[PDB]
């Protein structure tokens, strides 16, 4: 889809869905659009993931929009599909947000994949 | 066609050989050559208005049956010479009664449930336990535990029974040598 | 060769529908005066 | 700003007062709001209005911020025609069922 | 035991006595049974008086 | 009344039954399986460790079991008294996979290879002593193979000569495929794939009579799949893309020749039907490969997630009709989707199966017949009546 | 038993007779139209004439009720009571009851209806009498307030069991309601021996026939998971599905049709079965949109077919009858359609039966075979049989055309064949 | 402004040991994980949502 900017390449996102992944083992992500806006006007995310999948892609882009205000950074990953399988559920996932912690074990992690996502901004 | 029985009686012993309705009633009395003669009975039709083209399918009513093949090992119940346990090579025990023979009734086989809570193994279709080589019964204290103590044909343990309740027990005894059991006894 | 025959015989199997428990139970709603002939292709659109 | 609202809000927008009093002291949200007036919800009976109250909260938030958010909206009504689809079999599959015994 | 019959002298009520104990008075032509009562005693009769609302 | 377009109503008088007999099927019925529980195979001798690889002789009617306790039996299974044929104790040198290999030129040789967590992978050539061998140079390359725990074992057509040999192919560190012969040892070729291998699986094509080819199929941890042509160089064929998964563990094929059913004879060899991709969160892909080589982006034929946790074992029956997702992770894991239709039969496993936690299964070539090992140290063994 | 089990089976048995005035109180107060209130005040004078009148009404619209104004509806009947005559006057008014309920089962959403049948309740007590008739004629109605009403004043049969918390509710029943209702055997077979009675006298109406098969499918949707409950339900299902397809609505041979393919698709039938199946299909089909739902359905019918022998010739007589109802046109133009349906097992038998039976219409089965696409034995056994036709008969230029086809598309497998009998150069040295 | 932010902070501390404990008692299989310091963690199986 066009409107879906940054998307990730396929070595970002596998590093993203893998740090996905181990925040949902942790139970540190919010997995759906709904729970992801809450996470961004609460100010509790440390970044989105949304899927360039969905067949309508503006009940996603809107999440952008605030995020824009919040200085959080956003992606974009090409499969709701394996959005749902990283996020440990049997069900697509359109977005994702990753909460706030400080004690987490993979603290690093998602810093690093952070600082990855906002050097494509 | 209203109803099939399948396995009414056995097809090696001959399959139902006369079955017959007794006149003016819809009890059928069917008997075969596995000793046993049992009795069906139709019950009236469900549907209040219909009822010729709704038919209650056949029911079993009672029985008398013995065993199907000549029996393997013999026992008396008691000091009255008034039930004698008889088991047979079609795997079943009987308790036949030398006084009247309405009291004859088929020992069940239906398992207790384990001590602990675990599972227990075995097939799903049950079939009879194999054919008793051995048996001892004292009931000295009957009706209180198990009473009957049996040997099978080629496996290395033994059942208990129950002769107050006419039923299998708790307890299946090992040999813990990996050996068949050749006899069993009990004391009094 | 009659394992190849069978191999292709089995291999000529395509994928088909299943009746569930709950394949037709959203027929009712609109039983309500349609024609019999849309019933029956709106069963075989479930079917197939 | 209505369209970067959660579902849960467009569920309960309507009753903020009955909602925050209901936060403050520990006590039961509403479940209504302002979509209780939908027709939807009028042909739901018993609690399962609220469980479609939240499933058409769901599929309006779907719907709404497509129409906020899309430039090549053709104004006909799909989007919000197929969800409508969507919560009309589910109301039917929570009105088929019943909680007595047959 | 072997029941003693009576009715009432319209013929609404039915009233049996078991020679065992089973005395039983009844709406015989509805399905209505109003006592049926066991006197563990041997029984050997049984009469309405002027209704079915007493017995002897 | 009456004395002796009614079609129907008179071939409903005279039949009792309503469904096909016993062997006008030939195709097996979904939903409902029959499949009963002979003896254990590793009865008869107990195993000290869980049993980490299994599988049955292409011929003979032998399965190997293997495990961590660095020995490996072979059983000659029946139904009644699964007995020990031999036994063959490697010391220092636990076992991962072990294989029979059998030779398509005379079909004479049967060798056993194994291999654990070593640098080293022995091969066993069967003889009724015991004379193995040891397999332990890689000819230049131990850089980028430091275990030779995943391997497998095919056949490769030199394609100037019709001349087959037994190639074994090593999975390696970065994303590499180690492919070197099977009785000489030496380095073959090497196939890198770009990211974390995990696993691959061997796919054949007859090509005329009597000349074949050799696919490499590996895949990503990402979902990226590579085809190698291998029967010339290493070269890629075609590169696809699992649509959806992430954590991806295990690939294979089947409804022709696997690894696991092989063929006896080089023009028995079958190209596959289907193949599946099984994944970290039990999901698994199933593509059908009579329309699914063209596309590029295909789309799989059903996505089964019936077990939730990793797929560790998916098999396919010989003739291609089960396949056998398995997880090492709980108890119990084990199903058996039937395919084409893609559904999972419902009357086994039952809850009073005793699987166990399913560290291996196998499927016997011919009898209709699984093995499924388990963490305690039990193959368990149950016959497919429709064989 | 016990003595209030005795006495319960005589009141049930003088369920109807009024013998004091508050069981005539309670037992007249059971209306249709009315509240109890009025109800009970009212008359038999009244009741008579205004449903008269509705009768009369009810027979301009349909003019089957006048005999029923002869007989169940005269002004003999106002007087007549129904537990003073004996048994064969019982079953005599209680088929006319029967008569005049699956008459009127169609005519159930218009009020004069209503009106007419008020008398045959509050007359001839048919609410409590004839009253599994009356739930099986207006079981179609069940999310109608008329459905509500029979059953709030209803005494229920022991068959219809489990509408036993919907009498007296104000909401209706559910659907998987009727479907529980219907997941009996004992109702299946009273529910068949009312549509026997309906065929018979010619009143099976669409809105029946369609609550009927979605009924039935759903009754094989739920059994779908036990053989054993399915095997007991085919000679049921079979059976009806015949007494369907032996009589003259096109509604009702679709209905038949339906429940043929749900329950073919369902459970793997018998080979000769399903030929059968297919010769009572085709032995009544008249109509085109039976034709339709017919050719859908034999298709559908030789898919669900496995085995050795799935794709034989169908034989002669069928084969014939399948052409008179069906000829080259039709098949050839439902083949061009751009939706694809899957006839792959039933057009390799249509054209093994060609090869065996007609021996003049091949080009037609290059055409067809040209069109839609089969399997490799499919081709195999067509090639095969063809192969037969060459060594049995002169091979002109339709057999070598057929042959120019099959070496155009998949040589080898005609190699195949040919090696596996004859050889390719004595071949081309025959044709 | 200052305090404005203390409480806040305090706030978000408690609300996040409400919401771990929360999490905590749902369902799924997990592990007690106890650090260097006494910093008790849940670590949950690797498993999905059925």
């Amino acid at each position: 889809n066009p409107k879906a900017f940054p998307l990730a390449d396929a070595a970002l996102t596998q590093q993203i869905l893998d740090v996905v992944q181990q925040a949902a083992n942790l139970r540190q992500l919010k997995k759906g659009a709904n729970e992801a806006t809450k996470t961004l006007n609460r100010g509790i995310s440390e970044f989105i993931i949304m899927a360039a999948d969905c067949e309508p892609i503006e009940i996603l882009l809107h999440l952008p929009l605030l995020c824009e205000d919040k200085n959080v950074p956003y992606v974009f990953v090409p499969s709701r599909v394996a959005l749902g399988r990283a996020c440990g559920v049997s069900r697509p996932v359109i977005a994702a947000s990753i909460t706030t912690n400080d004690a987490s074990a993979i603290k690093t992690q998602i810093y690093a994949v952070k600082d990855k996502i906002e050097t494509l901004l | 066609r209203i109803h099939v029985l399948k396995n009414i009686h056995r097809e090696s012993y001959g399959g139902v050989t006369q079955a017959t309705f007794l006149n003016g009633q819809p009890i059928i009395v069917t008997s075969g050559g596995d000793n046993s003669l049992k009795e069906y009975v139709f019950d009236p039709s469900l549907s209040q208005g219909s009822g010729d083209v709704v038919v209650q399918p056949p029911r079993y009513l009672r029985s008398r049956g013995g065993h199907s093949q000549p029996p393997s090992y013999i026992a008396f119940a008691d000091s009255q010479s008034h039930f004698m346990l008889s088991a047979s090579k079609d795997r079943s025990l009987w308790s036949f009664s030398l006084r009247k023979d309405a009291q004859s009734q088929e020992m069940s086989q239906r398992l207790h449930k384990k001590q602990d809570g675990g599972r227990v193994g075995g097939s799903t279709i049950k079939s009879k336990f194999p054919e008793i080589v051995a048996l001892a019964i004292e009931n000295a204290r009957i009706g209180e535990w198990e009473n009957i103590i049996t040997a099978h044909k080629d496996e290395k343990f033994a059942r208990t029974w129950d002769m107050r309740n006419k039923r299998v027990g708790r307890w299946t005894f090992d040999t813990t040598d990996d050996g068949f059991v050749k006899s069993v006894a009990m004391s009094q | 060769d009659e394992e190849d025959i069978a191999l292709e015989f089995i291999n000529g199997e395509k994928k088909d529908k299943l009746v569930n428990m709950n394949s037709f139970t959203s027929m009712f709603d609109n039983i309500q005066n349609v024609q019999m002939d849309t019933f029956f292709d709106r069963v075989m659109k479930v079917l197939t | 700003s209505l369209a970067k609202s959660p579902a849960s809000t467009i569920q309960i927008l309507g009753a903020e007062k009955a909602l925050f009093r209901a936060l403050k002291t520990k006590h039961d949200t509403p479940k209504y709001g302002l979509l209780y007036h939908a027709s939807l919800v009028g042909q739901a009976t018993g609690k399962n209005k609220g469980k479609i109250a939240r499933v058409l909260a769901a599929k309006a938030a779907v719907s709404l911020r497509y129409d906020a958010l899309a430039e090549d909206r053709d104004d006909s009504g799909d989007i919000g025609l197929e969800s409508r689809a969507k919560v009309e079999n589910r109301l039917s599959q929570l009105e088929g069922r019943d909680l007595r015994t047959t | 035991g072997p029941y003693h019959i009576k009715y009432a002298k319209n013929g609404t009520h039915l009233l049996i006595t078991g020679r065992k104990g089973h005395v039983a008075s009844m709406d015989w032509r509805k399905g209505q049974l109003r006592a049926e009562l066991f006197l563990n005693e041997t029984c050997h009769s049984a009469t309405y008086l002027q209704n079915e609302q007493y017995f002897a | 009344d009456e004395s002796d377009i009614n079609a129907l109503t008179k071939i409903l008088s005279t039949t009792y039954n309503y469904k096909d007999t016993l062997s006008n099927s030939k195709l097996l019925p979904p939903k409902k399986l029959d499949i009963v529980r002979l003896k254990d195979a590793n009865a008869s001798h107990p195993s000290h460790s869980a049993i980490q690889s299994l599988s049955f002789h292409p011929s003979k009617p032998l399965l190997l079991t293997g495990g961590y306790d660095k020995t490996l039996r072979i059983y000659h299974i029946d139904g009644k008294t699964n007995h020990l044929v031999t036994s063959l104790h490697l010391v220092g040198s636990p076992i991962q996979t072990c294989t029979f290999y059998t030779s398509l030129s005379n079909q004479n040789q049967q060798n056993i290879f194994t291999a654990g967590r070593r640098r080293y992978m022995h091969s066993w050539d069967l003889s009724l002593t015991a004379k193995i061998e040891k397999f332990s140079r890689l000819y230049g390359h131990e850089s980028t193979q430091r275990s030779f725990e995943n391997f497998k074992v095919a056949h490769l057509q030199n394609s100037q000569t019709n001349s087959v040999h037994g190639i074994v192919l090593l999975q390696g560190n970065n994303g590499w495929i180690n492919i070197l012969h099977s009785t000489s040892g030496l380095w073959l070729m090497g196939c890198k794939i770009e990211g974390v291998i995990t696993d691959f699986c061997i796919d054949y094509q007859p090509i005329s009579r009597g000349k074949f080819r050799t696919i490499l199929i590996a895949v990503n941890a990402y979902g990226e799949v590579w085809e190698f042509d291998l029967n010339k160089n290493g070269h890629v064929i075609r590169r696809w893309k699992d649509q959806g998964g992430v954590g991806i563990t295990k690939i294979q094929v089947g409804g022709g020749t696997t690894t696991t059913c092989p063929a006896l004879q080089i023009s028995k060899i079958k190209q596959n039907r289907w193949l599946a991709v099984g994944s970290e969160s039990g999901f698994v892909n199933l593509y059908d490969r009579n329309n699914a080589m063209t596309s590029s982006t295909p789309t799989p034929v059903a996505a089964l997630d019936q077990l939730t946790t990793t797929i560790s074992n998916l098999q396919f029956s010989p003739d291609g009709q089960i396949l056998c997702m398995a997880s090492r992770a709980v108890k119990d894991a084990l199903r058996l989707v039937h395919l084409p239709s893609c559904s999972v039969f419902s009357n086994w496993p039952t809850s009073g199966t005793p699987l166990g936690k399913v560290t291996s299964v196998a499927f016997s070539p011919s009898g209709g017949l699984l093995a499924v090992g388990n963490e305690q140290g039990k193959v368990r063994l149950w016959k497919l009546n429709h064989y | 038993s016990s003595l209030s089990d005795q006495l319960a089976q005589v009141a049930s048995n003088n369920a109807t007779v009024a013998l004091d005035r508050k069981r005539r109180q309670k037992l007249h107060s059971a209306s249709l139209i009315y509240n109890s209130k009025t109800a009970a005040t009212q008359d038999y004078d009244f009741i008579f004439e205004n449903a008269s009148k509705a009768l009369e009404e009810l027979s301009q619209i349909e003019p089957k009720f006048a005999i029923f104004s002869r007989t169940l509806f005269s002004e003999s009947s106002i007087s007549l009571d129904r537990n003073v005559q004996t048994k064969e006057e019982i079953k005599d008014l209680d088929n006319a009851i029967n008569a005049y309920l699956l008459l009127a089962s169609s005519k159930w959403y218009l009020a004069p209806t209503l009106h007419a049948t008020e008398w045959l309740v509050r007359r001839f007590q048919i609410h409590v009498k004839n009253t599994e008739m009356l739930l099986l004629s207006t079981l179609n109605y069940y999310q109608t307030p008329v459905f509500k009403r029979i059953l709030s004043i209803i005494k229920l049969p022991p068959l219809f069991n489990c509408l036993s918390n919907f009498v007296r509710s104000e909401k209706p029943p559910t659907a998987l309601t009727m479907i529980k209702l219907f997941n009996d055997m004992d109702f299946l077979k009273l529910y068949t021996s009312y549509l026997d009675q309906c065929i018979k006298h010619n009143a099976t109406y669409t809105n029946q026939l369609l609550f009927t098969t979605c009924c039935f499918i759903n009754v094989v949707a739920f059994n779908s998971n036990n053989d054993e409950k399915l095997n007991q339900l085919v000679p049921i299902l079979l059976e009806i599905s015949a007494k369907l397809l032996a009589s003259k609505s096109k509604d009702c041979q679709i209905a038949a049709h339906t429940i043929l393919v749900v329950f073919a698709t369902a459970l793997p039938l018998k080979k000769t079965i399903i030929l059968a199946a297919m010769e009572t299909i085709l032995s009544n089909l008249d109509a085109k949109e039976a034709k339709h739902s017919a050719l859908l359905t034999i298709c559908k019918l030789f898919q669900t077919l496995k085995g050795q022998g799935n794709v034989d010739q169908l034989p002669s007589k069928i084969f014939k009858l399948f052409d008179s109802k069906f000829d080259t046109v039709s098949i050839l133009t439902f083949l061009d359609k751009e939706d694809k349906p899957v006839c792959d097992k039933f057009i390799t038998s249509y054209t093994r039966s060609i090869a065996r039976y007609d021996r003049s219409k091949l080009n037609i089965i290059l055409s067809l075979l040209k069109k839609i696409r089969l399997e490799r034995y499919e081709v195999r056994l067509i090639i095969t049989d063809l192969i037969y036709l060459s060594e049995i008969l002169e091979d002109k230029s339709q057999l070598v055309e057929l042959f120019e086809y099959f070496i155009s598309i998949n040589e080898d497998l005609v190699l195949k064949c040919l090696k596996s009998l004859g050889l390719t150069g004595e071949l081309f040295e025959i044709r | 402004v200052k305090q404005h932010l203390q409480r806040e902070t305090q706030l978000k501390q408690v609300q996040q040991r409400m919401d771990a404990q929360r999490e905590l008692l749902k369902k799924g299989s997990k592990k007690k994980i106890v650090d260097s310091s006494g910093k008790i963690s849940f670590k949950w199986k690797k498993q999905r949502k059925r």
